């Protein structure tokens, strides 16, 4: 049930609102090799404990900054983001299939791919009051 | 939330964005969800019945409050020297001081001079009595309750006209010819001949005594038969005083030409002759009597319709100070600026308007297919050459114009204005009511010039690139407003059509500007007598600032001092009301979204974290305005602090003058 | 090199474009128009 | 000059398009 | 005294001015917060204690200051603030489903605001509570005036 | 009714005005 | 929430997915082009409109084109 | 509107008048030259008519400003034909014995623009002009 | 606007003047019937708007009128009448089982008259409300005399 150690940070202002009870947080976890300090985006400096670390960030973009810049600098790609909803569903997002995104794996669609390239896209004046988009 | 109830993505906005985008897209009809063209041509037909009443009641407001709260009556009995009151002042704010100093015209209490020509036109039209206007204005508002009743019934499916009605459009434009611009064009000479004419000539003519009097003596007998000879009577005498029989003619179509020197104003036999003209010419070419698109797109038919308003309106601007049409409007001097600066700013705005909707029409409306090899296709096909042209003419007219006046002002102030490159206006003079075109002139001229050309050169770089371009080839897309299409290849802020409206709105108002500026320093120069100040002046730009801005800017902003308040108070303050308003739109167009963003972020911890202020939260989460709205309202501070800073000069420069 | 980038090579051309039109205006009295 | 008959007459018409208004509006919403 | 963070990854701070033991007896027993108070109370003292203090701008500051009819002018005023800030508690509890979160400086704020029932109950205190605080100070202004 | 500026005046700006911004509140806020 | 369409012309050179600070994209395999990969956006409620994905899109006429509308919380970037 | 020497006004102007020069009599020399031009009458400053005023300087401004217009294009070629690549220590760096060439071959467009007329070599093809 | 019978068996016609917008608007949004209102608020409402409304003809019409003893009449008399009216809801509400029914204007009239609760809850804010209106009227009449 997304169980870490939150890592040692002496709190700042910079954290969860009214929004992370009412709405939906997120969860950023991840194995640290050291006990070693880290930005934290909220603003500060945070230092990792040993091992599986947990941390209530606010939105998504928090997470994955924390993840994407800091944490794989570090090397630790071992990050999983989960978004937590006030009953307390915690639904792995980032690494869905297990492996980054940048690497293609099978098992994922294509999601919104188009057919026709940018320049044949129709115009809007003959698709005026169907209810169809240029990219649709 | 529920509101905007047509547009779903905005109502499920969890933000102020979503009240913001409501109230900026409650009119784009054609946007709304579930808007098939049927409906969407119903609710713009109800709408316009909406706003003609709005124009009725406004006109209805004139009316009842100058009867109510004017001094017409005493204006009448002296045009020259009684100012005429454009409605009370009841503001429990005002101090004694004040009261006493807007307690002006010989009224009992504080009020408002008027400054719209609207004495002079009621008197002009026939009207004499506070009761002919009280009677106008409860007609007007009968008039209002009957077209809003109409917008209602026509929307109510018994009378819910269908599509086929506006499909035919040539149909209306043929009635609008006719049926509508040639019948009220000589109804309006009907009114002419038989109330104006004869108020004029000193017969009071009520609804209960026209049908008694007979306009011309020889009237029925010239009717159908010999008519243009007997109409054309005994010509008004020059001795003829305005409402009295002194010199009264009898002559009711005339051709006389030139002013009734008592009014200085065009006779209003002359009037009568042009309107029953202008009715025939319609009504003969009514019966008489790009298709594709123009009926295709609406946005096409307003853009038309804008670009014909601002040429109309600034023709009637150009035309009603040259060519006064009203008693004793000649005279007054606050007035005939005020309503000058007032069109041509109305004619900026409907010109800027229909760019505006061409840019909307070239993103909405235009299928390029449609319109194989019509004139848009051919416009678009050499855009790169249009804008080339618009540019090279804007760099050429610009640098010269520009540096002409830049040579003058250095020259001049070496004391050396010998050396001004001073050009006459030859073809100026070629041409020449008219006043005499001087070097100065013809510098402001090529400015005026420069600035249209630049501002056509905006609005139309919008609309032709409206489609796309090479830094965002498919604009389409994302049509006309929207923010950018973020920092990707240099950066593509204000890429967008809408930002050509936003960038040329302010070439507009640098155009009219230069427009309005010229008109009422050369006007003030006359009204003074010292046309020579502005003839020697106009030459270099320190003439303008010292003897236009700062000379004539002395009454205004001496209007309330440490020493006292007198009539122009209002108006000093106006001016610096304006200069707040023009400011506070740098605020939103120089400081963009995302330094607000993060501000307002602080503000919402602040509010959570604050015990007592806590307990309430807002509904929409504070979000900064958008990108777009920042340039919305910017241009909106920008414009309205424009018009009312300009608006307070023009009044306040030309009131104590006179 | 130097001589070669813009900056140097402008710097020079128009510290004597300017000083050319410096020197004419000296010897030239004010010309408003062609004689 | 303009008597308060006349002015309550000319409040009590522009009642008339004030309540037209409101059905106008009503019906364009 | 030194700033330290309840549940670090929420955005407060405790701090010395959001959770001293002052500051929390002061916050967490003003009417707001006060335990035990029927919300029209909280509302009624929120109310008198606004009503009263409002009427000292009116009727010090503003424009027919000095004169017997500041006093009016000062209850008035205040009573037209307090009518104002009433329509703004009605027309708020209308539209507003948000509940007062627990916080640093108070753990447990309540239901009174939070509720449609509570925001009326404390509106129609405020209210009551207000327009009598402004006539109350006026009141004593005279008197102590008089005396 | 030389008063009724004295009344039209307050009952537009203030109640109108007033009652205007409720309304809209209300509206957008619903 | 904005729709995020990849078009025909995409060379699969990853640098949109890397780009994305929401991670909206995911590198997927397409026998389309001779990179043997395409992009996907499944995740485009999480799409913030940033626009680094076109930024970072090497091709002309970007393949990848943001299309932002209907803003959410998760769209507007709200931490509130 | 009537000749500066006629002109009252003018004759004013040229009794206390401001030396532009060193030389004492700058002014006086500057006022002789203009007494040529016509001059309104209340002003007294000479006045521009759109052939001596306008034209003759427009012609001479339009030699230079064509000499200096053809000289870039000329030194554009030589860029474009110089090297591989035209703009490295091409337009950011003035290759000057190109430049002073394209100079010397400047000033002679007047001879120059009738070739250039002929078979539209100035001009290149609509369908080459890159426009989206 | 035409005349048709909702439910045509009852006697309730829904007309242009029970049943139109404007008229369900107006109505169903006044203090008796508006949504979410305590009725102690409620009572608030509607006592304010009567006794600032009774205050008149008692203070314009009355014996005394024209003397400025004429406003302390038109105070003393509203607010008599507003706490006979008090009582008259006290003792209603005594007696009263009967519930507001749902008609043609008012679809959910609501329960705050219709339980003895209601009542009690609504003749208090009514009682505080009138005596208040009517003070305020006087204070209001005092006031623009002297300004
Ligand atoms: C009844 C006829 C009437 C009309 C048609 C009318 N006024 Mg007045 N009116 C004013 C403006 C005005 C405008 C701009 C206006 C134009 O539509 C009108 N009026 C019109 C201000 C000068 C002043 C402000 C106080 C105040 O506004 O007075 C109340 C005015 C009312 C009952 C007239 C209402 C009728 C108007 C047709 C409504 C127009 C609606 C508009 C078309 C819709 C679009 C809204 C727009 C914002 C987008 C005022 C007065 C006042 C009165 C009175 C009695 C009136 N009026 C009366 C009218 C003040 O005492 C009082 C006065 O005495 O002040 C000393
Ligand atoms: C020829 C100028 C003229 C015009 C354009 C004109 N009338 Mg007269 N005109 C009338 C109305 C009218 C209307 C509705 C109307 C609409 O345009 C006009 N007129 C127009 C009626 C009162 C009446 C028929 C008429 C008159 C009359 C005359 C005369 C001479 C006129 N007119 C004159 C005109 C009668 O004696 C006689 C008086
Ligand atoms: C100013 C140039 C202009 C003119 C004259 C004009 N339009 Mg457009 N125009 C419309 C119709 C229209 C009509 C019927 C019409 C009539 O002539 C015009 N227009 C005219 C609708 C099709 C469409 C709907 C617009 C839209 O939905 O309208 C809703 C916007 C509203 C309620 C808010 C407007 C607020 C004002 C800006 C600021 C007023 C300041 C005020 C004085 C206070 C001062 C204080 C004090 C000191 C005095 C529209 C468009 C739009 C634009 C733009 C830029 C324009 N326009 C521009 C113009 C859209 O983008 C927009 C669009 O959606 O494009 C995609
Ligand atoms: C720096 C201010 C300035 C500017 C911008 C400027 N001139 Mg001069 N400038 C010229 C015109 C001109 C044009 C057409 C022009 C616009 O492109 C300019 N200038 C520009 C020629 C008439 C002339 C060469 C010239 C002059 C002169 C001067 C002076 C002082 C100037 N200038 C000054 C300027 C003569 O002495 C000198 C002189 O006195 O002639 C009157
Ligand atoms: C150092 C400032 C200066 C500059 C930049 C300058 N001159 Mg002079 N300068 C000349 C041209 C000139 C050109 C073409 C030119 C181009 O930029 C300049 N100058 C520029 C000739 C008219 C003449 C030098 C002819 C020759 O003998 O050399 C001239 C002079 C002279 C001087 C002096 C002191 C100057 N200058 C000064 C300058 C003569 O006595 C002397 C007089
Ligand atoms: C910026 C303020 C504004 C103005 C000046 C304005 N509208 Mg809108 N505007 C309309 C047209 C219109 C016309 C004909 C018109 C004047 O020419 C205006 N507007 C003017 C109608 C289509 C529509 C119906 C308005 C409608 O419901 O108006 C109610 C009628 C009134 C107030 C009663 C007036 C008499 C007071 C005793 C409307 C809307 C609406 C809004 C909003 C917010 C606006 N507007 C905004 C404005 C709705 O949502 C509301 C909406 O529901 O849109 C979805
Ligand atoms: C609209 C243009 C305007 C502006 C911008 C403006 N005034 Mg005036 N203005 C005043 C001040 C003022 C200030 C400070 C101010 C700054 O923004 C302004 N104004 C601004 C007052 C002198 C005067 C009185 C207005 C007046 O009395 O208003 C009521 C004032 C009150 C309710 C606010 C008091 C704020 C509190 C003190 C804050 C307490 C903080 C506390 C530590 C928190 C902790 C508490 C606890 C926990 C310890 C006023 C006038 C008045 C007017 C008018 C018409 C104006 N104004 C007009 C304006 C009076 O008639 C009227 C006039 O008669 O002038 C004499
Ligand atoms: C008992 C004998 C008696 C009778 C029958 C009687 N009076 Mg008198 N009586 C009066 C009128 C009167 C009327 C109209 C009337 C009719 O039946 C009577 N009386 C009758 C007033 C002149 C005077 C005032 C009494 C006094 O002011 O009583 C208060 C009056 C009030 C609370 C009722 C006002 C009614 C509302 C206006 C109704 C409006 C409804 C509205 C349209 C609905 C829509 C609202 C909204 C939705 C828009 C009075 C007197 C007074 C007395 C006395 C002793 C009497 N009376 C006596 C009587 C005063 O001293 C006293 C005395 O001072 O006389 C000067
Ligand atoms: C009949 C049950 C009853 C009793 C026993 C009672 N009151 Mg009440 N009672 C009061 C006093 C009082 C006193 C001093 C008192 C005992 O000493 C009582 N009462 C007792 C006043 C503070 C207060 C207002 C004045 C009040 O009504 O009369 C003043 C009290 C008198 C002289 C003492 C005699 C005791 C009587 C048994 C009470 C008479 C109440 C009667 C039902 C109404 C008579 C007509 C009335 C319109 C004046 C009051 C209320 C009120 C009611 C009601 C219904 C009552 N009562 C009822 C009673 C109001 O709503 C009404 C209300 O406004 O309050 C919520
Ligand atoms: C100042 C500023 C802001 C901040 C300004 C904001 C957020 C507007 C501030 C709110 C104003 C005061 C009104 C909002 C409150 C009203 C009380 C709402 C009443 C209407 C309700 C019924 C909806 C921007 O957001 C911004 C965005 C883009 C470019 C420039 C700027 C910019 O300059
Ligand atoms: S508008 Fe703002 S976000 Fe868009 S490109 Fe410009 S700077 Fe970037
Ligand atoms: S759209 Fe651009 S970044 Fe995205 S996969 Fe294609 S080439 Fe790579």
């Amino acid at each position: 049930t997304l169980t870490g150690q939150t890592p040692l940070f002496g709190g700042s202002t910079g954290g969860l609102l009214s929004s992370a009870e009412t709405e939906e947080k997120y969860a950023i976890t991840w194995t640290s090799p050291k006990q070693q300090v880290f930005e934290m985006p909220t603003g500060g400096a945070a230092v990792m404990n040993e091992g599986e670390n947990l941390l209530y960030l606010a939105r998504k973009e928090q997470c994955l900054a924390l993840g994407l810049r800091q944490l794989r600098t570090k090397k630790i790609m071992d990050y999983k983001i989960y978004r937590v909803l006030p009953d307390g569903s915690n639904t792995l997002l980032h690494p869905k299939d297990g492996v980054f995104p940048e690497k293609s794996n099978e098992g994922r669609a294509a999601v919104n791919s188009v057919a026709r390239s940018i320049g044949e896209n129709p115009n809007p004046g003959a698709i005026k009051y169907t209810g169809k988009k240029a990219y649709d | 939330t529920k509101f905007p109830s047509f547009s779903q993505d905005l109502a499920q906005d969890p933000t102020t964005r979503r009240i913001w985008y409501g109230i900026a897209t409650v009119h784009d009809f054609e946007t709304h969800d579930g808007m098939t063209e049927e409906n969407l041509y119903q609710k713009i037909f109800a709408t316009h019945f909406g706003h003609l009443s709005i124009i009725f009641l406004w006109s209805a407001g004139h009316l009842f409050h100058v009867a109510w709260q004017g001094n017409f009556e005493q204006w009448i009995q002296d045009p020259l020297t009684i100012r005429p009151i454009a409605h009370a002042i009841w503001d429990p704010h005002l101090g004694d001081a004040a009261t006493q100093a807007f307690t002006q015209a010989g009224a009992s209490g504080p009020v408002d001079l008027c400054y719209s020509g609207l004495y002079q036109w009621w008197y002009t039209i026939g009207m004499r009595t506070n009761g002919d206007l009280y009677i106008g204005s409860v007609f007007l508002m009968i008039v209002a309750a009957v077209m809003l009743f109409a917008g209602w019934l026509h929307l109510q499916p018994k009378f819910r006209p269908s599509l086929a009605w506006f499909r035919d459009a040539e149909s209306q434009m043929n009635h609008h010819l006719a049926v509508l611009f040639g019948a009220s064009s000589l109804g309006w000479t009907g009114h002419l001949i038989h109330v104006a004419i004869p108020e004029a000539r000193g017969q009071h003519v009520g609804w209960d005594n026209f049908l008694s009097t007979m306009p011309h003596p020889a009237g029925l007998a010239p009717f159908f038969t010999g008519r243009w000879g007997v109409y054309a009577q005994n010509p008004d005498t020059a001795g003829h005083i305005f409402g009295t029989s002194e010199g009264a003619g009898t002559a009711i179509i005339t051709f006389i030409g030139g002013f009734h020197p008592q009014t200085e104003a065009l006779w209003l036999t002359d009037i009568a002759h042009h309107h029953l003209a202008i009715a025939v010419m319609y009504i003969i070419a009514g019966h008489m009597y790009l298709y594709d698109t123009y009926n295709e797109s609406l946005h096409f038919q307003l853009g038309f319709h804008l670009a014909a308003l601002g040429v109309i309106t600034s023709v009637v601007a150009q035309h009603m100070y040259s060519l006064p049409s009203y008693a004793f409007i000649s005279q007054d001097h606050v007035t005939q600026a005020a309503l000058y600066t007032h069109h041509q700013y109305i004619a900026g705005i409907l010109a800027i308007g229909a760019f505006a909707h061409g840019g909307i029409f070239f993103v909405r409306d235009y299928d390029p297919e449609r319109n194989k090899n019509n004139v848009l296709a051919r416009a678009l096909e050499h855009k790169e050459a249009i804008i080339s042209h618009l540019s090279w003419v804007s760099m050429f007219s610009g640098f010269h114009t520009l540096g002409v006046y830049v040579h003058n002002d250095t020259v001049v102030a070496f004391g050396t204005p010998e050396k001004q490159i001073l050009v006459e206006p030859i073809f100026a003079q070629w041409i020449q009511p008219f006043m005499s075109q001087g070097p100065g002139d013809f510098l402001v001229h090529h400015g005026i010039a420069f600035s249209l050309h630049v501002t056509v050169l905006i609005c139309v770089k919008g609309c032709l690139d409206a489609r796309g371009s090479k830094l965002m080839p498919d604009k389409k897309d994302f049509g006309y407003s929207f923010p950018c299409d973020g920092p990707g290849r240099g950066g593509t802020c204000d890429i967008s059509a809408w930002d050509s409206f936003y960038l040329a709105f302010f070439w507009m108002l640098n155009t009219i500007g230069w427009i309005v500026f010229y008109f009422n320093w050369k006007h003030l120069a006359i009204w003074s007598g010292n046309e020579a100040q502005f003839n020697t002046n106009s030459t270099y730009l320190m003439g303008w600032l010292r003897d236009y801005l700062w000379g004539y800017s002395a009454q205004l902003i001496n209007g309330y001092t440490p020493f006292g308040v007198n009539s122009l108070s209002v108006w000093a303050w106006i001016f610096l009301l304006g200069h707040l308003c023009w400011a506070t739109g740098f605020l939103f167009l120089i400081s963009w979204r995302g330094y607000w963003q993060e501000l307002i972020e602080t503000l919402v911890w602040a509010h959570q974290r604050t015990p007592l202020a806590n307990l309430v939260t807002w509904k929409d989460k504070p979000v900064a305005l958008s990108i777009v709205q920042g340039r919305l309202v910017g241009l909106v501070h920008f414009a309205v602090g424009y018009y009312v800073t300009y608006a307070a000069f023009v009044i306040g420069a030309t009131a104590p003058l006179g | 090199k130097f001589f070669s980038t813009a900056p140097v090579i402008a710097l020079v051309f128009f510290t004597l474009t300017a000083g050319f039109l410096v020197e004419l205006n000296r010897f030239f009295p004010d010309i408003l128009f062609f004689p | 000059e303009l008597s308060d008959l006349q002015i309550v007459i000319a409040l009590v018409v522009a009642l008339l398009p004030a309540l037209l208004a409101l059905n106008l509006g009503s019906a364009l919403s | 005294l030194v700033k330290h963070g309840g549940d670090p990854l929420v955005g407060d701070l405790a701090t010395p001015v959001n959770s001293s033991g002052i500051v929390k007896a002061w916050i967490n027993n003003l009417p707001a917060y006060r335990k035990g108070m029927s919300a029209n109370a909280r509302g009624l003292e929120i109310g008198m204690a606004h009503g009263y203090y409002l009427y000292g701008p009116f009727a010090t500051s503003g424009p027919i200051r000095g004169t017997t009819m500041s006093l009016v002018s000062g209850v008035l005023s205040a009573s037209a603030v307090v009518i104002v800030l009433s329509v703004a508690i009605q027309i708020y509890s209308s539209v507003s489903s948000a509940k007062p979160l627990p916080s640093v400086t108070t753990a447990d704020p309540g239901s009174d605001f939070g509720t449609k029932e509570g925001w009326s109950a404390v509106g129609s205190g405020f209210l009551i509570g207000g327009c009598g605080g402004a006539v109350i100070a006026g009141v004593l202004s005279y008197a102590i005036a008089a005396f | 009714s030389d008063i009724l500026p004295a009344i039209m005046t307050p009952l537009v700006v203030l109640i109108g005005g007033g009652a205007a911004m409720t309304a809209f509140f209300y509206y957008v806020e619903r | 929430s904005h729709t995020v369409k990849i078009y025909d012309t995409c060379i699969g050179c990853t640098q949109c997915v890397r780009a994305c600070p929401t991670d909206v994209l995911e590198m997927v395999p397409w026998d389309g082009c001779k990179a043997g990969q395409i992009a996907s956006s499944p995740r485009t409620e999480d799409c913030v409109g940033c626009k680094r994905c076109e930024t970072a899109c090497p091709t002309d006429f970007l393949s990848i084109r943001v299309y932002l509308g209907a803003e959410t919380t998760r769209s507007m970037g709200l931490a509130y | 509107l009537v000749p500066c020497s006629e002109s009252p006004k003018f004759q004013e102007r040229a009794a206390k008048a401001r030396n532009t020069t060193a030389d004492p009599n700058s002014g006086q020399k500057r006022f002789e030259m203009y007494s040529s031009a016509l001059c309104g009458p209340e002003d007294g400053l000479p006045r521009i008519i759109a052939a001596g005023d306008f034209l003759i300087p427009g012609l001479f401004f339009i030699y230079i400003a064509g000499g200096i217009g053809n000289s870039s294009r000329n030194y554009q070629i030589a860029n474009r034909k110089k090297n591989a690549k035209n703009p490295a220590m091409g337009e950011i760096i003035i290759d000057v014995p190109l430049a002073v060439s394209s100079t010397i071959a400047g000033m002679a467009w007047p001879l120059t623009a009738f070739r250039e007329l002929t078979s539209g070599e100035l001009t290149v093809p609509d369908s080459d002009v890159t426009v989206s």
